[PDB]
């Protein structure tokens, strides 16, 4: 079924690879050769866990987890049962991801709009990569990668964490933690700006950007305008997950101890070392 | 309050997490509806009423009232194409494309699509044409970046099509918005300023062939542009990157 | 003994789809 | 490669522009400040003007006092040094009272009465900045949106500094005031509770943390993709659908089967983000009144392997 | 000619299989790049503990 | 009982076998990986048994 | 009726239908009695 | 009635080269199946 | 069952086919890893320790 | 056979060796790689 | 049908064109394997 | 000896493979 | 059209080179036939002296 | 390259390349059988 | 370090190859 508005929209082409061969929709989903790949590492990936449960023995979903190799195997294959099911489900997952952002590039050429949304994504898979695949190749073992469970893969998050100490002083984690608090901000307040002008008090008139101006000069004295805050949006995401990645590929390959202990080298100046009083003197 | 349990396991923190799992259903079904305002009911292609309408049912209408006199907008509400398309089946069965019966660019449809849109201007909150040509509002000018003024706009097709004469600019958001090209026999068109690249000696547009741009819908009033006319020209020109060959 | 009598299953199978094999073919000249 | 509308090819400035008066009190609005040519790549050049009024200068003054309250115990703290102030500027703290003296007003004020000083310029300029976010809503005849997004923060913020501490009876339970010590709080109150990952709340917040980092990237990337069909005139693609619109649409129903509308994905925006503090508000007020070890409250509900 | 034919159907096929082996060499040769500056840096050293209880 | 064939004056055909293909796959494969994860009923580890196939 | 089809074509489609649906359940039916035979689940 | 547009007899056509291949693929699945029977039985 | 090849006058052939070749290849994949996954069953470890290779 | 030749004429061959030049690609690779993980067959592990 | 707008006799041609390569194909497979299971048998 | 078995296995498969490549240049020689 | 030409040298190049294949797995299968022989005769128990002095 | 392109006015091209075939494969196979005759790079002795 | 200069070597032949298929490509375009 369609939207009422739909119709003159689904033309023939944009696609990538396979012509007309898989230009067609199944409902509102449209397929394409991607979205063929796309439904075959899902569907595999899937089974494969649920087939994970079944060697765990366990059917309560919280409980269900699917461990890499241990450190012994390297970055060699492991056993079905005791690591080379996650290889497996990795590849199927890297294969859906990637397959899912191709298909929405061809989404994008037959209706003719910018690539930014499949672009953004990518980055989603890139900070992906990074904790499965670039950082534990960089260490030499598939078990320094996260399992595949709702509560394990936090288990690892806390033990990798403490590793380190508190993990609150990776600088580049506190950069990260800045954006994602401020992008967290910034979609309250442009969520609330348009729905306050579309919505006014019982009776008005819908505002128009010139009173979404002028709210927010009122209230902060500046205002980004219609098209910054969706830049803003935008990279405040991308920002966040760029230096998430980059916080994990330097922790544990170029730094290895407490992170706590990098802020010393600022302390550790040589004008201001060992001037008495403060707290670090 | 450590420890303590109604029943079983159930304690006040159970109480808390069972309660959100029922506000989240009642939201995320509350989010759902609200975003069937538009292009709802369903239809088969034909155009008729699909016999699935899906789990949620629409909501109740709402209307809004516009500034300016320009009467309510009720939604959901009827909700017709308004205009002919210029499509025909490729099969059959539902779910297949509908083939251009003719030049998709000048029909109006797939990336070349424009919607029936208002044919006024977009106002400000005083009341002006929000978008005017930049001569036409006499404090602007181009205070940084390269002024495209004066240059010569290449197609994809690296021939020159014409020159920049204007810049027309959102006045309340004080943006660049079209630029205004004016062609081998004088007369001009809009071309959308996210669809140019401004080069140190050139404009570039690569959705457009050369010879393509004496096909972009022209505006009727030379110092305004109504919203209908607006989403011809943007259409058209994002129609391009599909429908310009070689 | 279901070695014996699994391989007479699968041979039993087998003479199933030469049937419906067959069967399709008697059909598939514009019967 | 193509514009992307990342950044602005060129800048026109017009004259200042004063924004709408509605029933605005002209009065109290300033002047227009500079135009920044730096901001105009990314969004709007104009600085200003800004509106002050009654709440506004009772919230700029509490909260200069709160921020000068600290400021000045830094100093001390680095026994006026300007080099040791500059040093250890992390690692000054404005630390809560000792546990001892409860919720008493009693505490010395270098043992925690600077702090309970410093957090009543706080109570006052927030709460004043609340008020300030829901009036200058009313004077434009706005939705009060903004004012009840911001009570969602609120409410995660006095119950870290309020709420909690008087339910757990002292404001030793409360976030001292530093850089690096408002870190160690959060580090301490996660081994204290017996690991934070498995409070429920803790996990919803995060999931619409990310939630939020998802749609974001999601909507900020689909309104710059249609910006070429004046995507980003949000307003007049609500009251007047155009071929960005519906192209936005049918790119995420084509997607994943389902799609939003102008004026709905505002309203996932604000409940995605709302939520964050939301559940996360809840999910600090359970943690040492109701739960003292999430971990094993994990274990009695399935969330974690028995012992 | 019917050879021409033959070839057609084998361009097509070397077309495709072209690209997927250039996708999985190419990912290859970017695990190799990293696998390069693991080697390069000091981690064999200062190897960290396990973080999964299965280890 | 006679006018259950009036179900499809109200469901589209198209939908209902999809969904009904869908279903019936989803069940049997639940249940047999429900066997599987059964002692006394996993076929691949009664034959290991029965025939001492380990050890 | 939603799906515009004539009573006859309704009739018609189920009919075809009840036959898969038989069908597909005899052979669930010997399945079943083939596995109570080789390992009794009562 | 047809969603698809095929006539009757085009449906039988296809229908019947259809069950062609359904069959000539489940007989090399069954010699699959004895093969693997014969070499490692599963009941 | 003669009137079942009106299926191909509910369902097009185009899609129906894709459809059933993504899911014999992933019935079939998913039933190789389960065989793989189970030491019973297991043909590369069973040649393994028959030829008493590295088990 | 008899018709299995009419597969030409519901799906167009020109894309249809484009697709099944990348399965047959994928799939060697899939069999490489599970010999790869397997102890007794990891010819790369000298 | 004729989605694809070959004629009958085309679409005769094209596929022994197509089985002539997948028995071919297969053919050197099989050598693979054989070659495999000399050097190291896995059955 | 009952391994060998399977050698001719493989040359049965290669036998298949010449009369279905043969076959595939007689059912279309335009034939 | 050029592609035609890229698709003959292609051809001629694969004829040589699927001859020189044939002989080389042809003899490798022919080695192949002596190697499985050996092994089923009775050779590693009386294994010959080696016949010259280098061992 | 210049002038490089006149081996085919004196070498017959079609002819060429069967014989390029033929050797381009065996240059293949004797380097991989140099390297499996050499410890260190016997792949196929696992 | 010096290892890492040879897989610069490897690219610099990489660029070398893209180079002279460009080349190839230009030095008869029927040019
Ligand atoms: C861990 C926390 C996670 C948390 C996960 C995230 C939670 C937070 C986000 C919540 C998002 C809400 C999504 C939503 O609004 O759904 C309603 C909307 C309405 O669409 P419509 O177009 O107006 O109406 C439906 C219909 O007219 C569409 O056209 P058509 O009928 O021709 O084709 C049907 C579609 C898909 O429809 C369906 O699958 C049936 C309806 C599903 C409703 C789901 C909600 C209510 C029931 C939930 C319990 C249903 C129980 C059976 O296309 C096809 O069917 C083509 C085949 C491809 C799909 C194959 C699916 C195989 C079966 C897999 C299981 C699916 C289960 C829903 O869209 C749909 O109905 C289809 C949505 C498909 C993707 C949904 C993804 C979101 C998660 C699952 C649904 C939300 C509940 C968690
Ligand atoms: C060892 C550390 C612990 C831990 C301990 C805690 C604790 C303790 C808390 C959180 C909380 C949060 N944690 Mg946790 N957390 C850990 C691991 C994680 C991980 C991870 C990948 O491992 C993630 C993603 C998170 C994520 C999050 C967030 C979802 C949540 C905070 C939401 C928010 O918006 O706060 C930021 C927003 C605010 C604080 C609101 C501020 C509003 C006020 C009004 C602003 C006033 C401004 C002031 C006047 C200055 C004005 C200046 C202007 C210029 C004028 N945690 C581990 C397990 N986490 C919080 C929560 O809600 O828990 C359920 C919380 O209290
Ligand atoms: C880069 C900025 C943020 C971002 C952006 C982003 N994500 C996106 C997009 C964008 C722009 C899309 O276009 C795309 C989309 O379609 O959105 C609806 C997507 C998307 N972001 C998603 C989720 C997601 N994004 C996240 C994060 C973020 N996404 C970033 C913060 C997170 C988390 C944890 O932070 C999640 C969970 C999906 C809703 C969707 C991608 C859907 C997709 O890939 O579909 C194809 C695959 C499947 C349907 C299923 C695959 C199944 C696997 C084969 C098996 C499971 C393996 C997995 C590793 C198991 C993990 C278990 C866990 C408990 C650990
Ligand atoms: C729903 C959850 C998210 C949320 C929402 C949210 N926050 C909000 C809002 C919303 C919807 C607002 O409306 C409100 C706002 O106004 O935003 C612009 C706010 C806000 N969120 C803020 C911060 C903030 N939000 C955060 C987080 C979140 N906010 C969540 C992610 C965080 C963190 C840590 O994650 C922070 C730090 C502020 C920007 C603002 C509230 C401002 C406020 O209360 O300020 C009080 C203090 C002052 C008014 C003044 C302080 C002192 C200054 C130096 C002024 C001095 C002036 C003086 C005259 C100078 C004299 C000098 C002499 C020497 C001459
Ligand atoms: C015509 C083509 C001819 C091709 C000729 C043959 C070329 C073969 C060589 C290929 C060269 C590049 C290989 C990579 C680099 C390398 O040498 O690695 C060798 C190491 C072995 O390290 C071992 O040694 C390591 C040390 S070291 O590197 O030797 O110093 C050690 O750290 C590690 O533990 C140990 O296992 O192994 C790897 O790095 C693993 C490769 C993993 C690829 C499959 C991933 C599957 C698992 C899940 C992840 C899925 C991701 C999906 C992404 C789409
Ligand atoms: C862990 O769980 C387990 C794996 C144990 C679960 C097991 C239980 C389970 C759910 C199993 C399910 C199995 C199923 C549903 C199997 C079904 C298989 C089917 C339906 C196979 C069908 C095969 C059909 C074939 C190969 C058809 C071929 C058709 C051909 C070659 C002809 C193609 C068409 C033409 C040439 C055109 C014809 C004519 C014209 C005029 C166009
Ligand atoms: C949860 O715990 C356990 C899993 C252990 C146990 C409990 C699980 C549980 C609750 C199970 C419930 C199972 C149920 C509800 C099963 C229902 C099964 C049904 C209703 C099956 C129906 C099958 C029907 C079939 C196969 C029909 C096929 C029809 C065919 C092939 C023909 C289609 C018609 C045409 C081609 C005609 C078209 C006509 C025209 C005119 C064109
Ligand atoms: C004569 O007619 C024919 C029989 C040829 C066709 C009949 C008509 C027809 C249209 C049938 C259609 C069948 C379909 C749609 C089958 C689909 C099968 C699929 C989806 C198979 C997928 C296989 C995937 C594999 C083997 C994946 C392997 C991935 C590996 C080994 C990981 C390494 C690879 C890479 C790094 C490259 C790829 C990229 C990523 C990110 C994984
Ligand atoms: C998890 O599972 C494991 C990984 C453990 C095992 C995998 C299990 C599984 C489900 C495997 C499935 C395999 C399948 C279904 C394979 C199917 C392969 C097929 C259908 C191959 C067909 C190939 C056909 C070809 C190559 C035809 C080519 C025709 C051509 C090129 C035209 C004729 C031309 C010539 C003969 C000359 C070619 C030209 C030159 C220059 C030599
Ligand atoms: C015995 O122990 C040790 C191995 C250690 C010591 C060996 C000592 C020893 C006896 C070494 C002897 C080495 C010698 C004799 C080396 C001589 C090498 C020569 C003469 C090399 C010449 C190479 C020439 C080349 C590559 C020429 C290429 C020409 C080209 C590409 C052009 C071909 C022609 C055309 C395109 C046609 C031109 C124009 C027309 C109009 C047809
Ligand atoms: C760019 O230059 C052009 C391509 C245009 C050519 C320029 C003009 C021209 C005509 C150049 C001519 C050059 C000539 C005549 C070069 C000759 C080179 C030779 C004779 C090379 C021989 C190589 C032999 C090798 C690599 C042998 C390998 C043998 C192996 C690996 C053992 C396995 C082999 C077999 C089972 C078969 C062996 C053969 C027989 C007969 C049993
Ligand atoms: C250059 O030198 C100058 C002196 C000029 C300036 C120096 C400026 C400077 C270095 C400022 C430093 C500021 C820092 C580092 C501030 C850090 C603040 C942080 C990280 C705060 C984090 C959390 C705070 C929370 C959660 C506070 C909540 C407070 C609440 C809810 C208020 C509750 C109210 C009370 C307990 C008071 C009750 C009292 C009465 C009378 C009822
Ligand atoms: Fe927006």
């Amino acid at each position: 079924a369609l939207l009422s508005f739909e119709r003159k929209y689904r033309v023939p082409g944009g696609t990538l690879v396979g012509g007309n061969l898989f230009d067609f929709w199944v409902g509102p989903f449209y397929v394409g050769f991607f979205g063929v790949a796309t439904f075959f590492f899902a569907a595999l990936g899937i089974i494969l866990i649920a087939w994970s449960a079944v060697l765990q023995g366990t059917w309560n979903p919280q409980l269900i987890s699917v461990y890499p190799p241990a450190l012994e195997y390297g970055l060699g294959g492991a056993p079905l049962a005791k690591g080379g099911l996650w290889q497996i489900i990795t590849i199927c997952a890297t294969g859906a991801f990637v397959s899912w952002a191709l298909r929405e590039v061809e989404i994008c050429r037959k209706l003719g709009i910018g690539y930014h949304i499949p672009f953004a994504f990518a980055f989603a898979i890139l900070a992906y990569l990074t904790l499965v695949l670039f950082r534990p190749v960089m260490m030499g073992a598939w078990g320094y990668a996260f399992p595949y469970g709702i509560w394990t893969h936090l288990d690892w998050v806390s033990n990798t964490g403490y590793t380190y100490g508190n993990f609150h002083y990776n600088p580049a984690h506190m950069i990260a933690i800045s954006f994602f608090f401020t992008n967290a901000l910034a979609l309250a307040l442009h969520g609330a700006l348009v729905l306050s002008a579309a919505n006014p008090e019982k009776g008005k008139e819908m505002r128009t950007p010139d009173h979404e101006d002028t709210f927010f000069r009122d209230l902060v004295g500046y205002s980004i305008g219609t098209l910054g805050i969706h830049r803003l949006g935008l990279l405040l995401s991308l920002s966040a997950v760029f230096f998430s990645a980059l916080c994990m590929i330097i922790t544990g390959t170029i730094w290895f101890d407490q992170w706590v202990d990098w802020w010393q080298w600022w302390v550790k100046l040589p004008w201001w070392a060992n001037i008495p009083g403060g707290i670090n003197g | 309050m450590v420890g303590v349990t109604a029943f079983g396991n159930f304690d006040l923190a159970s109480l808390a997490i069972y309660s959100f799992w029922i506000f989240l259903a009642g939201l995320i079904y509350y989010l759902q509806t609200e975003n069937m305002r538009e292009g709802y009911p369903l239809e088969n292609e034909d155009g008729t009423p699909a016999a699935n309408q899906g789990p949620f049912p629409l909501p109740k209408p709402k209307t809004f009232i516009l500034p300016h006199g320009r009467g309510t907008l009720t939604v959901p509400g009827p909700e017709s194409e308004d205009r002919p398309i210029a499509l025909a089946r490729t099969a059959v069965s539902e779910g297949f494309p509908h083939a251009p019966t003719g030049d998709p660019m000048k029909d109006g449809v797939g990336p070349a699509s424009w919607v029936a849109r208002r044919d006024l201007p977009e106002l400000d909150g005083h009341g002006h044409n929000k978008i005017k040509p930049m001569k036409a509002a006499a404090g602007f000018h181009v205070s940084a970046g390269k002024n495209p003024i004066g240059l010569p706009v290449r197609g994809c097709d690296l021939e020159i099509a014409g020159k920049v004469v204007d810049i027309w600019v959102d006045i309340p958001e004080q943006m660049a918005r079209f630029l205004e090209v004016e062609l081998k026999d004088g007369s001009t068109r809009l071309l959308p300023m996210q669809m140019v690249k401004v080069q140190s000696n050139r404009v570039h547009v690569n959705a457009l062939s050369s010879d393509l741009f004496a096909g972009i819908p022209t505006i009727k009033s030379p110092t305004e542009v109504t919203l209908l006319e607006e989403d011809k020209i943007c259409g058209y020109v994002a129609g391009g990157l599909m429908y310009a060959a070689p | 003994m279901a070695y014996m009598f699994g391989i007479i299953v699968f041979l039993a199978m087998l003479a199933v789809c030469w049937f419906g094999f067959m069967a399709a073919e008697r059909q598939a000249g514009r019967l | 490669a193509e514009y992307q509308n990342i950044f602005s090819q060129v800048q026109v400035r017009g004259p200042a522009d004063l924004g709408m008066t509605e029933d605005v009190n002209l009065a109290n609005r300033s002047g227009v400040g500079p135009f920044s040519t730096l901001l105009g790549w990314f969004g709007n050049a104009q600085l200003g003007p800004i509106y002050l009024g009654s709440l506004g200068v009772l919230s700029l003054f509490s909260g200069l006092m709160w921020f000068f309250t600290i400021g000045i115990w830094f100093w001390y703290q680095a026994g006026w040094n300007p080099a040791v102030f500059l040093r250890d500027l992390f690692f000054f703290s404005l630390e809560p009272p000792a546990p001892e003296y409860g919720l008493s007003f009693a505490a010395p004020l270098k043992e925690g009465g600077l702090w309970l000083i410093a957090s009543f310029f706080m109570f006052v300029a927030v709460w004043s900045w609340w008020g300030r976010t829901y009036l200058r809503a009313q004077a434009l005849g706005m939705g009060k949106h903004t004012a009840w997004a911001f009570l969602s923060a609120i409410w995660l913020w006095m119950v870290l500094g309020f709420i909690r501490p008087i339910l757990m009876g002292s404001w030793s339970e409360a976030v001292p005031y530093g850089i690096f010590s408002h870190l160690d709080w959060t580090n301490n109150f996660s081994l204290v509770h017996g690991n934070l990952f498995y409070n429920p709340f803790h996990g919803l917040s995060i999931a619409f943390l990310y939630g939020s980092a998802l749609l974001f990237a999601m909507h900020g990337a689909t309104i710059l993709a249609v910006s070429r069909f004046g995507g980003e005139r949000e307003l007049e693609q609500i009251a007047d659908r155009g071929t960005a619109a519906e192209r936005a649409a049918l790119f995420w129903r084509w997607t994943m089967g389902f799609n939003a509308t102008m004026e709905g994905i505002h309203r996932w925006a604000i409940w995605m983000a709302v939520l964050v503090t939301l559940t996360g508000g809840i999910g600090i007020l359970l943690s040492g009144t109701v739960v003292d070890n999430w971990y094993v409250w994990g274990q009695n509900h399935g969330m974690a392997p028995l012992n | 000619p019917k050879t021409n034919l033959r070839l057609w159907v084998a361009f097509q096929m070397m077309k495709g299989a072209g690209w997927a082996g250039g996708v999985f060499f190419g990912t290859l040769l970017l695990i190799g790049f990293f696998r390069v500056v693991g080697r390069m840096l000091p981690i064999q050293e200062n190897q960290a503990p396990a973080p999964n209880i299965t280890g | 009982m006679s006018k259950f064939y009036k179900i499809w004056m109200i469901f589209d055909p198209r939908r209902v076998f999809v969904a009904q293909g869908v279903f019936l796959f989803l069940l049997a494969v639940m249940i047999h990986l429900i066997l599987l994860s059964t002692p006394s009923y996993n076929w691949l580890e009664i034959s290991a048994a029965k025939y001492n196939r380990v050890a | 009726g939603y799906t515009g089809l004539t009573d006859e074509q309704a009739q018609e489609l189920h009919s075809v239908y009840m036959s898969g649906l038989w069908l597909f359940s005899a052979v669930a039916i010997v399945a079943h009695l083939a596995v109570y035979i080789w390992r009794p689940w009562f």
